[PDB]
RNA sequence: CUUCUUCACGCGAAAGCUUGGAGGUUACAGUCUCAGGGGGGAGUACGUUCGCAAGAGUGAAACUUAAAGAAAUUGACGGA
RNA sequence: AGAAACACGGGAGCGGUUCCUCCUCACUUUCACGCAUGUCAUGCAUGCGAGGGGGCGUCCGUGAAUUUUACUGUGACCAAAAAAGUGCGACCAAAGCAGUCUGCCGACUUGAAUUACAAAGCAUGGGAUAACGAAGCAUCACACCGUUUCG
RNA sequence: GAUCUGGUUGAUUCUGCCAGUAGUCAUAUGCUUGUUUCAAGGACUUAGCCAUGCAUGCCUCAGAAUCACUGCAUUGCAGGAAUCUGCGCAUGGCUCAUUACAUCAGACGUAAUCUGCCGCCAAAAUUUUGCGGUCUCCGCAUUACUGGAUAACUUGGCGAAACGCCAAGCUAAUACAUGAACCAAUCGGACGCUCUCUUUUUCUAUGUCGCGGCUUGUGUUUACGCACUUGUCGUGGCGAUGAGACGUCCAGCGAAUGAAUGAAAUUAGAACCAACGCCUCCACCCGGGGGCAGUAACACUCAGACGUGUUGACUCAAUUCAUUCCGUGCGAAAGCCGAGCCUUUUUGCUCGGCGUCUACUGACGAACAACUGCCCUAUCAGCCAGUGAUGGCCGUGUAGUGGACUGCCAUGGCGUUGACGGGAGCGGGGGAUUAGGGUUCGAUUCCGGAGAGGGAGCCUGAGAAAUAGCUACCACUUCUACG
RNA sequence: UUUUCGCUUCCUUUUUUUGGUUGCGCACCUACAAAUUGCCAACUCAGAACUGCUUACGGCGGGGAAUCCAACUGUAUAAUU
């Protein structure tokens, strides 16, 4: 197994660092695990003196939440879009913390239609519905600013989103709508490296 | 910054989703905005830097993530050779108790810097341990200090 | 620069010891520094580093041994 | 090394003062389902009442808050392994915690006391130490009390 | 005991070293032993090898007939063969092989964690079931209730052996299973197609008014009817007087992700406009005009609340919404002793003390970390950066921190107070001896550490690399009718 | 802005010199971001994946350790050396 030690390293003299007895099996860790997209087998491992830890191999839906809407639906990941790190990493789609996916959209875009009442593309519950269906504009209304180009994912019902967990810990991944001048900026981010 | 976010990637952090709605003035064409600096720590209080600056960083614990918690050693500062940490020298007398005498002996330590600060080799320093934040690491320094909030401001009034 | 008269106790085993000696110190203590630490083996060794080249620099243990030394004293002696 | 500023919570305080009809022994609009004091045992009675205002010089807690602050030595204390080494005549020595009991079908009563380069913390102190004063010029060529100001 | 003395000369005074001398209660050994009291005792050399022999288990009153056996005349508590049930077994004992800022110590950090055992506690979703029927769904029900195999045993059997072993057949467990409640908390969210002022008294409580319609082009089985709301008008209002209520619908109780919640810092004058809040003519009410809450008010019980967790120190806890979950939904389908009352007693029905039993804390402990401090040695000095060297970036990855590690990036880091290398033993407590100053030891009985066939590796468990555990390798070894 | 930037107007000195003044110009990014972006462009090296299996075209220096000998490169017996 491998151990967490600091001391195996160059003791910064340079200075050769040694052997006292044991490679100590508290400090045995794991190697890499991280899921890679699509049907979950994840293991529930008997980590340290006991206990659950989630071991993802591959995942697939999520719970996006919407950061600047404090509700949060639940959703595919529809897609991996950036790895910080990677194009191999995102071509592989593992899945790490901070992992920048695309989302279906249409949840949230229900749910502002719930809420608010209002749509881009569909209608499928609006037409449910004086009034107190009358409300629920009158408090969008009252403001909000969505960005139009979060709508726009929406219409395409693929979103991007950042990851709020560490999946190759945790097994799981949700994420929170990738937003503003960081998105800006992944956007064109995104867009130079053609 | 870099007209901001100056490194390859923002950072997230404990405390930035956004609350949307305030829409202050500029008063005096300032506001000036809601940051994450605190009270800092078994004590005092960060520099108006951190809250008004706008730089980021997570090995910072200062405006961020990292806690300081235990000694605070006290250094010279020896090396910024490396970014935004730095490493400290102590040098100090070892008594000999046989020869009734002192020997100067001394021991470098790095310790994390949060990128409010701005401190050189020779600056006295006031650090404070913590967690491992490098390998390194488990130091944060956290006041560099200085003799009258100034170092000899007055006497040093120059010629032409 | 004295010489050195001559004086100092002092210091010293003496021999001897000045400018402000080897003085003013086991009544042991101004600083800084080098060196030294029985004797012999060896200052040598393929030990090692300067050095054109001598050889310098640096520098042993094995082995060995009961002294080695010093000044004075008297004596003896002298191809004095 | 506190202190000067501000500020905020407990301030006839926690302590303290000072003026006043403070002089009047009911404080509430209610909730205050209490208290003290008794009896009848909660039946009956009494009461909760200088309240308050002015003034504070001024206290306490604390704060986010404004300004301005060396070391070491010594001092003292603060913080701890089995010890031979420091404790009660164990017969007694090498030991002990015991033992004092016929006087005890029961009492008395145990068991002192103890120290290190280095530990930081604290008190002083100044003797010595580093930090700085380096270097003089912005000081004419530290910036200041600090008023009035209705400008 | 703070002395030495003995030893260089022809003497002499000398520098000066050897010899002795005192201990070591340190090892060996020689010699020599009255008692007897008080005694350590195969480290050392080879952590050499080992026959041998022997060195973890146990139940109460409080989980389990099994007809073995035993008990007793018999019962028969019991017992129990003989198990399935649990904890522990990972303090020991032994050693120093190992080791050198590593580790031992002081002295610390653990807001960088993980913690069986324990104290110190705390709990709300349900269906069960049954019945009945029937849809296998509903209905009903005083609901009382439950599920499935497998030890030991029997047989047969296998085999040279072994820790060699099958095979069937047989029944219980707090093991396995469902976990079973139909009973009740204050408590959210979402929809309405829904209904539109709750309870009383003289004098009295609140939480009261529900309160839209027409209608352009346009839209209903091709001749009725709503609506849109453009337009128009209603309680203002050119399109809803809602608030209240009545229903519906999603757990509101662990965990997780997201989101938000985290002090006691000037005087604003006061004014406008928008808000509530309050009072004002009457009338039981509804209604019904007024005026105000800021230069002004005195009454129908009638103008400005019950809310600042937890450390100096949290991105801490703790709560709500949203979204979400293969540990809790302990919440009782199991086991004592004790007792009640029914019942005879038993069934039933009671009461009482214990069992199986989850989350949070605490201990407890373990992991993880610095400052300080440690031994030899420069004809040991530079060391140090394939990547991990120093750092910087995202994630990994772990119990968590961290280059621990990836991936990216910077170019570092250390050393002559000596780094690096190389030397020597574990390291403390301590030990030992010096007037004093000091020397020297610390195997071992103090601790802490270390270690464990050699060597690595793992599974499990709260917990070990765990050594009278495994697994494979090295080196060695046993047994074989030698598979 | 006590100097040799220049000139105009004006003031001052005698001055229609200077000096001051004014307008403009002369020196001085103090105009300053980034250089965003636009375009086109290159095969080198490198990296990584994917992938599978091959002493295979071609072309491709043996090496070590010593003794003798000559410093070396050079030179040569056409046509044995």
């Amino acid at each position: 197994g491998i151990v967490r030690s600091r001391l195996h390293k160059r003791k910064i003299t340079g200075g050769k660092t040694k052997i006292h007895r044991k490679r100590m099996k508290a400090e045995l860790g794991r190697l890499p695990a991280n899921t890679k997209l699509g049907p979950r087998r994840v293991s529930p491992v008997r980590a340290r003196g006991g206990n659950f830890k989630l071991r993802g191999l591959r995942l697939d839906t999520g719970n996006f939440a919407w950061g600047t809407e404090a509700s949060a639906q639940r959703a595919r990941i529809l897609d991996v879009v950036y790895n910080a790190t990677s194009n191999e990493l995102v071509r592989t789609k593992t899945l790490v913390k901070n992992c920048i996916v695309v989302v279906d959209a249409a949840p949230f875009r229900l749910w502002y239609a719930k809420h608010y009442g209002i749509d881009l593309g569909a209608s499928k519950s609006k037409k449910a519905t004086s009034s107190k269906l009358k409300r629920k504009w009158e408090y969008r209304r009252k403001h909000h600013k969505i960005e139009k180009a979060l709508a726009d994912q929406l219409r395409e019902g693929r979103l991007l989103a950042r990851i709020t967990s560490r999946p190759g810990q945790t097994g799981r991944a949700d994420g929170a709508l990738l937003e503003g001048a960081e998105l800006q900026f992944y956007l064109k981010k995104l867009d130079k490296k053609k | 910054d870099l007209t901001v976010q100056h490194e390859k990637a923002y950072q997230r952090q404990t405390a930035v989703n956004e609350n949307i709605r305030t829409a202050s003035k500029k008063h005096v064409n300032r506001s000036g905005h809601i940051r994450y600096s605190k009270k800092i720590g078994l004590g005092f209080a960060t520099p108006k830097a951190a809250i008004n600056g706008k730089y980021i960083d997570r090995k910072c614990p200062f405006t961020s993530n990292v806690s300081i918690r235990g000694r605070i050693l006290r250094g010279v500062v020896h090396s910024t050779k490396m970014r935004r940490s730095i490493v400290i020298r102590r040098n100090y007398l070892h008594f000999i108790r046989k020869y009734q005498r002192y020997q100067k002996r001394h021991r470098n330590i790095t310790v994390h810097c949060s990128p409010c600060f701005d401190p050189k080799p020779g600056d006295e320093v006031v650090v404070g341990q913590c967690r491992p934040l490098s390998k390194t690491i488990r130091y944060n320094v956290l006041q560099v200090v200085s003799k009258s909030a100034a170092d000899k401001m007055g006497k040093k009034f120059s010629k032409n």
